[PDB]
């Protein structure tokens, strides 16, 4: 099950960086 | 009795083991699949010839009234002095009621589920007349009739 | 699209280079355009060609 | 009255529209004529478009509703172009005219009332 | 030069790069129908405009279960100029077909030419209120997408889904509350319409508001169950 | 006390929890919704009856 | 007359550049997305993560709720700053185009009012409360 | 014949008379509905809505069918009253203070195009709003109850008034005429009924309506007035917030005896007694009260917390058993005395829940006989039935669809009596 959740976190961050902001999501 | 449906190929009549109770039972038995297909594949087919103007006029004058392929259909259908036929249009229904076979025709009953089932399984009833992909000449009819309706 | 253009732009449908040069540099915009070869404007003389 | 000229105001709405037209020309906010009206649609400032119904041939002003659909401007046919020219202020028959925009006029409220009743009539 | 990303709804891609765009594939390259741009990475791609298509802001407004799937058959009601229809043909591809209808004539002519350009389309240019003069043509569709501004959306959608839509079919409707009522809350108009459909046998899944792309407009999606 | 009690009653009757950005909703009982015509709007009742009991005509 | 032609030309250029910028560039959606769930208990027991079968980040994200099954930057150089700086600067470029256009519009308003003071008619110089002046023409038909 | 009703919101319900429940809720699309009227020949009923709009919904296909036919050209402020000239012209009386005429025809260019407005004169410190218009067909005229208090006879061709009456001193809310259009009866909020007449030679010759008389009857105001006149009858019937009904002769309005109907008629009873334990039970909408007496005291305080219907028929036999029958559901309760106060416990029976029970009767303290809404007979214990004879339907039984239903169930230890509105009684050995 951890193999699922590890791969779950894997591509998550691989898309989290592609389409988000924090300091820029205001302006 | 019999049912009449129109295609982008030609008109089809199908025999039915009796009607409205067939409507009830058919939606009750969930009957648009191969089971109802094999229950009633075909009774008769009558093409209109593949001449583009003859198509467009058959189709326009079936949007208005009754065509000559429907005429030859109506002498070939009958076997009894009385016959009762479903039609999914009241206009076409009353037209053929006043027209010349002298038999009773019936309008939009709960036979929408019937024509839905037929109209689903119908390209698998193309084994009955011509099992070829009619979707082309379906598009061709759509393009042709739209270019008819527009002046152009 | 030619139907929807106004009447002035049909006057100035041929001479866009001279038009936008004149507009941008504050100069007197050209006045015949592509109609110049019609028989009527080839029939006039001078300011009457413009009119 | 042609079925060409579809959204057609009646007597009451016609009077209100030609009242706003008279006010707008006194304040000089009015663009008179069909070529001039197409120009101001194109520049995208115009408030709304008032067209005649009896300019025959009708098509010469029929080129305007395609622009108004594209740009979402309200537009109304009124019955007589003699009247539109008189209400507009010139000596001529005027077959289309166009209220242009200046957000601090003294007729901003009346323009909005008419423009809202027009948009109901379209919609 | 550009990265692609797949989308949850299949057939919908997003180009992520120096600038983000919503994009589909294409079937007939070397063309552009409505002045929209394209990008070609190799394979062609074509972007939409959620300021010009309703369905786009349906998607990128975040929409959970749209039922237009690549292989399928999709009815379209109220196809003025067919720009969204071109997008529908791109998102279905050759094994699915689209059935786009329009009433009047100038969007009809543009529809006809674009249907000439594309294979997936059959255009029905007859009136939309009467479904008979094209039950002759249309064949037993899978999903229905409709935007008509005529206020009889309940009636037109009821009749067309009754005649054509597959059981457990998909139905997606647009609404402009400002056309329906223009007195009260747009939310109230929307709730009134979902009550219409729920009476008319469609089970409503989702409601969605296109607030930063149009004004006061709603998209409603649902399943169609057990009729004729 | 009883105030908090019919507060809990109203919060039983309610039919939406704002799930963050998302919202939830439900559909009524089909039998009642079919069986009986829908409710009046308080806008209509207020307008008509307030007009009749305006104070300009000295009712009472 | 030549002056106002100049000003209007500049404004039309900027207006079209604004249109093309908005065409090129995407804005995030923001709309109420309300679910229709029949039973009150499962309505109370709703979770977005099961329903859209995703992770809470991808749940709050609303342009791609790509599932876990779908799930089953190194390309752009320094995407933390360079990409985001570019994103914001494209937005600012559209906004700056917009302010250029509104200002040119106003300059043309003032210039057009003057040109028509020049023309003809019997004007009247009325003065508002605020300090702003205005002109109102006599009620007469131009001939 | 069918009954259409505007409930105050945006639907139009047409009722199945047999079950007494809505055969179809149609949803007219355009906004909240303020008034309704059919055309002549019943083919097309028009509803006017406070978008200002007028919708035609037509009725062909008998019961249960309606179609959104047409929307006539809209306008700004809300539309309060409708009338039809014929199939052809829709007269609307609307809140701006003005009366508009639309053209509801077919196949004419002027279809649905608002073609006249006619402005009633407004009052000083207020918005007038025309409450009531009707069409008067012998002359061409239309007639107008005004929120000022007026009555103005506009004639229709040329659309410009003839007569103007400042009738009565607060705002009009009803109008009607007689079949010959010799009498317009106007009905106010200041409780008066005015009669405006035209029956004499000069009055018919030259159209002059003369306000022959008035009469006051009512207690509070008048909200509906209707005339009827045939070889049997000439009566007009009025009613208002004084919760009653008032009948007058029509032609002899000012010379004739009226009749003030009683406010409540106990046909559908609403209180039942229990000789056991000296009890009385009353029930108003969704609420149930029980007292005992001897002085009198409260006993039970029931609020049906999940009931949107009005409690139709309730029973309680000897002992502590209660049944409440709704036209949608039906519920059962058992009681328990703990002194002056009682405790209730609702029981369960699906035969009570999904089955709509009109009439309930107790055989004993044990079992129950039910007439359900579809004229069905149930026997329950706490699914047995008895079949009944059916009479052949005659003409008026076809017309009125509940004259063959079940009126009365009466129970004894084993014997029952059924009465049917045609006047039939059957006796049952259960």
């Amino acid at each position: 099950r951890k193999y699922l959740n590890k791969l779950i976190k894997r591509n998550s961050q691989n898309l989290r960086s592609w389409d988000l902001e924090e300091e820029v999501r205001d302006e | 009795a019999y049912v009449l449906t129109e295609t982008s190929a030609g008109y089809a009549l199908l025999k039915a083991s009796d009607k409205i109770y067939k409507s009830s039972s058919l939606i009750q038995d969930l009957d648009s699949s191969d089971k109802v297909l094999k229950e009633f594949k075909i009774a008769a087919f009558s093409k209109f010839n593949s001449a583009a103007n003859a198509l467009e006029e058959a189709n326009s004058i079936i949007e208005g009234k009754v065509s000559s392929q429907l005429e030859k259909l109506l002498e070939e259908i009958k076997k009894d002095k009385k016959s009762t036929l479903i039609v999914s249009e009241t206009k076409l229904a009353n037209a053929i009621n006043k027209l010349g076979l002298n038999f009773n025709v019936v309008s939009d009953a709960v036979t929408l589920d019937i024509y839905r089932a037929i109209k689903e399984y119908l390209p698998e009833l193309l084994p009955g007349m011509s099992d070829n992909d009619l979707s082309k000449m379906s598009l061709g009819l759509a393009h042709s009739i739209g270019r008819h309706k527009l002046k152009f | 699209s030619l139907a929807k253009s106004p009447a002035s732009t049909i006057q100035i449908l041929g001479a866009e280079k001279a038009l936008f040069r004149a507009l941008k540099t504050k100069h007197d915009t050209p006045k015949y355009g592509l109609l110049y070869h019609a028989s009527l404007v080839g029939q006039a003389t001078g300011k009457n060609k413009g009119k | 009255p042609n079925p060409k000229a579809f959204p057609l105001a009646d007597a009451a709405l016609t009077q209100q529209i030609l009242d706003v037209v008279q006010q707008a020309a006194n304040l000089r906010q009015l663009k008179k004529g069909a070529n001039e009206a197409t120009k101001t649609l194109n520049r995208g400032i115009s408030e709304f478009i008032i067209m005649a119904a009896d300019c025959e041939p009708i098509e010469i002003l029929l080129h305007l509703p395609l622009l108004c659909e594209d740009k979402n401007v309200p537009y109304v046919f009124v019955p007589s172009r003699v009247a539109l020219g008189r209400a507009c202020g010139v000596s001529r028959p005027v077959i289309a005219a166009s209220i242009t925009t200046n957000d601090a006029s003294a007729i901003k409220t009346q323009i909005y009332a008419v423009k809202d009743k027009i948009e109901t009539l379209l919609i | 030069k550009v990265v692609i990303e797949p989308h949850r709804h299949a057939g919908v891609y997003i180009a992520r790069g120096k600038e983000d765009l919503l994009v589909t594939k294409n079937m007939a390259p070397g063309e552009s129908v409505y002045g929209e741009k394209r990008i070609s990475v190799k394979v062609e791609y074509r972007v939409w405009n959620p300021f010009r298509s309703k369905l786009a802001a349906g998607i990128m407004g975040g929409l959970d279960e749209l039922f237009i799937a690549p292989g399928k058959k999709v009815l379209y009601l109220g196809a003025a100029s067919g720009t969204s229809v071109s997008h529908v043909s791109d998102v279905v591809g050759p094994e699915g077909v689209v059935y786009a209808v329009e009433f009047s004539h100038r969007p009809g002519r543009e529809l006809i030419s674009m249907a000439k350009k594309r294979p997936n389309i059959i255009p029905i240019i007859e009136d939309a209120r009467h479904p008979q003069k094209y039950r002759m043509l249309i064949g037993m569709v899978d999903c229905v997408f409709a935007d008509v501004a005529q206020p009889d959306q309940a009636r037109i959608i009821a009749l067309n889904s009754h005649m054509f839509l597959k059981d457990q079919g998909g139905v997606v409707i647009s609404i402009k509350a400002n056309c329906i009522d223009s007195t009260v809350d747009a939310e109230t108009v929307f709730a009134r319409e979902v009550q219409k459909l729920r009476e008319e046998r469609i089970k409503p899944l989702e409601q969605l508001t296109l607030e930063p792309y149009e004004r006061d407009h709603c998209i409603v999606v649902g399943r169609y169950m057990r009729s004729g | 006390i009883k105030t908090k009690k019919r507060k809990t009653l109203k919060n039983l009757r309610k039919d939406s929890v704002k799930r963050g950005k998302f919202r939830v909703q439900l559909l009524s009982t089909t039998q009642d919704s079919k069986t009986l015509p829908p409710k009046k709007e308080s806008s209509i009742i207020r307008s008509k009856d307030r007009w009749l009991n305006r104070k300009a005509l000295n009712k009472g | 007359t030549q002056d106002s032609n100049y000003v209007r030309t500049l404004r039309q250029i900027e207006l079209k550049k604004l249109e093309k910028g908005a065409k090129q560039l995407m804005f995030k959606s923001s709309g109420n997305h309300t679910i229709f769930v029949d039973s009150r208990e499962k309505m109370n027991e709703f979770t977005p993560e099961k329903f859209f079968n995703t992770t809470s980040e991808m749940v709050n994200r609303s342009e791609n709720r790509l599932t876990k099954d779908q799930l089953a930057n190194a390309s752009s150089i320094m995407p933390k700053e360079s990409l985001d700086k570019k994103k914001l600067k494209k937005f600012k470029q559209v906004k700056q185009h917009l302010q250029r256009e509104t200002q040119l519009k106003q300059v043309q308003q003032r210039m057009d009012a003057q040109r028509e003071l020049l023309k003809k008619g019997s004007k009247k110089k009325i003065v508002d409360s605020s300090g702003k002046i205005s002109f109102k023409w006599k009620k007469q038909r131009k001939r | 014949l069918r009954l259409f009703s505007i409930g105050g919101s945006t639907v139009v319900t047409e009722w199945d008379l047999a079950t007494g429940l809505p055969l179809r809720n149609y949803d007219c699309n355009s906004g909240v509905i303020w008034s309704i009227s059919i055309n002549d020949s019943q083919d097309k009923l028009s509803v006017g809505c406070d978008n200002g709009t007028v919708v035609l919904i037509d009725i062909s296909g008998g019961p249960g069918v309606l179609e959104h036919d047409t929307i006539l050209m809209r306008q700004e402020a809300r539309v309060l009253t409708l009338a039809w000239k014929k199939d052809d012209f829709v007269i609307g009386g609307c809140s701006d203070g003005r009366i508009r005429i639309w053209s509801a025809q077919k196949n004419d260019e002027n279809m649905g195009r608002l073609l006249h407005t006619m402005k009633v004169d407004k009052a000083k410190k207020e918005s007038t709003l025309v409450w009531s218009v009707i069409y008067l067909p012998r002359t061409d005229q239309i007639a107008s109850g005004d929120s000022t208090g007026s009555i103005k006879f506009w004639d229709f061709q040329f659309a410009t008034l003839n007569q103007s009456f400042k009738a009565h001193d607060a705002d009009v809310l009803c109008l009607t005429t007689d079949t010959d259009n010799n009498y317009v009866f106007s009905a106010g909020v200041d409780r008066k009924i005015f009669q405006f007449s035209q029956n004499t030679n000069k009055s018919q010759k030259n159209n002059r309506w003369v306000n022959s008389s008035n009469r006051l009857l009512h207690g509070n105001d008048i909200r509906a007035i209707c005339a009827y006149q045939s070889k049997g009858a000439d009566f007009l019937v009025s009613g208002g917030v004084e919760k009653t009904l008032v009948i007058n002769s029509l032609t002899s309005f000012s010379n004739g005896n009226y009749r003030k109907m009683p406010t409540v008629e106990p046909y559908s009873k609403n209180v039942l007694v229990n000789k056991e334990q000296r009890l009385v039970v009353s029930w108003s909408e969704s609420t149930v009260k029980i007292w005992t007496m001897g002085n009198y005291k409260l006993v039970c305080k029931l609020t049906l917390k999940d009931d949107q219907n009005i409690s139709t028929c309730s029973l309680s036999p000897d002992g502590q058993v209660l049944v409440v029958g709704r036209p949608s559901t039906t519920k059962v309760f058992h009681l328990q005395p703990v002194g002056n106060k009682l405790k209730v416990t609702k029981l369960d029976n699906d035969l009570l829940l999904r089955t709509s029970t009109k009439l309930v009767k107790f055989i004993d303290n044990s079992k129950i006989v039910i007439c359900s809404c579809e004229d069905d007979v149930f026997i329950v214990d706490l699914p047995q039935e008895v079949e009944l004879l059916e009479v052949t339907s005659t003409k008026s039984s076809i017309k009125v669809p509940y004259i063959n239903r079940i009126n009365h169930l009466e129970v004894d230890q084993n014997i029952a009596v059924i009465s049917r509105g045609c006047g039939v009684v059957d006796i049952l050995d259960l």
